[PDB]
């Protein structure tokens, strides 16, 4: 399974690493799509992108990287691809799932749990987890709200594929 | 003195529920979409000569989430229910929100607007005459608004404000 980095700015200070496993042994398509949207390698990505929507006791929400304010993003393989496989369910902090405007419609926005987020499951394919870094996505919840507006701009400075 | 009324936006995604109540509130309209998850605003107006508070909830149009929307409609007094006249399917899901409310409420006389938005728009798929008829059925008002041009934005909700009133005495 790949490891994927990210390194989150806030306001374009260094706020630390979150690593994420991904996982290609059992989601593999949707696992693809973010490797190849965290290395840039297919011109485009998250590097440079915002967590948009941070509630604070549920999740951290961003990849929009082609309109930049919540409405866009797109996939490796066109704008958006079908829902995967619902295997893997959001048993808690930590879980890296798709976002989505209803039944198959991946793109590249996404989102990492807070907490356990039962009620999406069968609706949103997860298909990774934090690694490392549970501490910075902890560190995040102090920048959003309950209607998840950010009072920092919260972004990905770097990202990439580790090891 | 002045009276408060608790009034509650609801709708399917993108109808333009946040765009009207923005150019209540504000007074602009960007071609921008913001989704929403939750914001409540404070207005105070005059209504038919008398001073009146409007608390307005925006609600997302994503459904999923029953135990909070169903306290939505506990507590909100009148409900704007817009659908988009470029939007069939927005249109289809109106009866839902009737039907939502009443269960809710426990009442088949709840104050309800019936809105349809976007008339600005060459796109029309959905009659003035069906969406009329439609609040006809259901005994409520029917106001046609554009969020872009300002058109019919303060008497859909000041007609709401007048359908709480009524009720209430
Ligand atoms: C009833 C209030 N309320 C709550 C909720 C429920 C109980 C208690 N308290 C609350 C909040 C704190 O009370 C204000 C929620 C919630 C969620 C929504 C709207 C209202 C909500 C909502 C709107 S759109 C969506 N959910 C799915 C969204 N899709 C898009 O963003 C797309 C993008 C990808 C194109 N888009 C813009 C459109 C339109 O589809 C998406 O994939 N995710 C990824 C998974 C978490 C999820 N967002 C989200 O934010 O959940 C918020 C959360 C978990 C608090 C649930
Ligand atoms: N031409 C035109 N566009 C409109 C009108 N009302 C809203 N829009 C546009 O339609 C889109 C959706 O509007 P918005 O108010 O965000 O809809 P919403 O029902 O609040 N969506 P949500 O359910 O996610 O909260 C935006 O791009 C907005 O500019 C209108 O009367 N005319
Ligand atoms: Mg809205």
């Amino acid at each position: 399974n790949p490891t994927v980095f990210f390194d989150i700015a806030v306001d374009g200070e260094p706020l630390g690493r979150v690593s994420f496993e991904l996982f290609a042994d059992k989601v593999p398509k949707t696992a693809e799509n973010f490797r190849a949207l965290s290395t840039g390698e297919k011109g485009f990505g998250y590097k440079g992108s915002c967590f948009h929507r941070i509630i604070p006791g549920f999740m951290c929400q961003g990849g929009d990287f082609t309109r930049h304010n919540g409405t866009g993003g797109k996939s490796i393989y066109g704008e958006k691809f079908e829902d995967e496989n619902f295997i893997l369910k959001h048993t808690g902090p930590g879980i890296l799932s798709m976002a989505n405007a209803g039944p198959n419609t991946n793109g590249s926005q996404f989102f990492i749990c807070t907490a356990k987020t039962e009620w999406l499951d069968g609706k949103h394919v997860v298909f990774g987890k934090v690694k490392e870094g549970m501490n910075i996505v902890e560190a995040m919840e102090r920048f959003g709200s309950r209607n998840g507006k950010t009072s920092k701009k919260i972004t990905i400075a770097d990202c990439g594929q580790l090891e | 003195s002045m009276t408060e009324y608790k009034l509650v936006v609801v709708g399917a995604v993108g109808v333009g529920k946040s765009a009207l109540t923005i150019q209540l509130i504000q007074n602009h309209f960007v071609d921008e979409y913001d989704p929403t998850i939750e914001d409540s605003y404070r207005k105070q107006v005059v209504i038919d000569g008398e001073t009146c508070l409007l608390d307005i909830l925006d609600t997302a149009g994503q459904e999923e989430y029953s135990a909070m929307r169903d306290q939505y409609m506990r507590t909100g007094e009148g409900f704007l229910c817009v659908f988009a006249i470029n939007n069939t399917k927005s249109f289809e899901d109106i009866h839902h929100y009737r039907e939502q409310i009443k269960r809710v409420k426990d009442s088949e006389d709840v104050p309800m607007v019936l809105v349809g938005n976007k008339c600005d728009l060459p796109s029309r798929t959905v009659d003035t005459k069906q969406a009329q008829d439609l609040a006809r059925s259901y005994g409520i008002p029917f106001i046609e608004t554009s969020a872009k041009t300002r058109q019919g934005v303060d008497d859909a909700f000041y007609t709401l404000v007048r359908e709480i009133r009524k009720h209430k005495e």
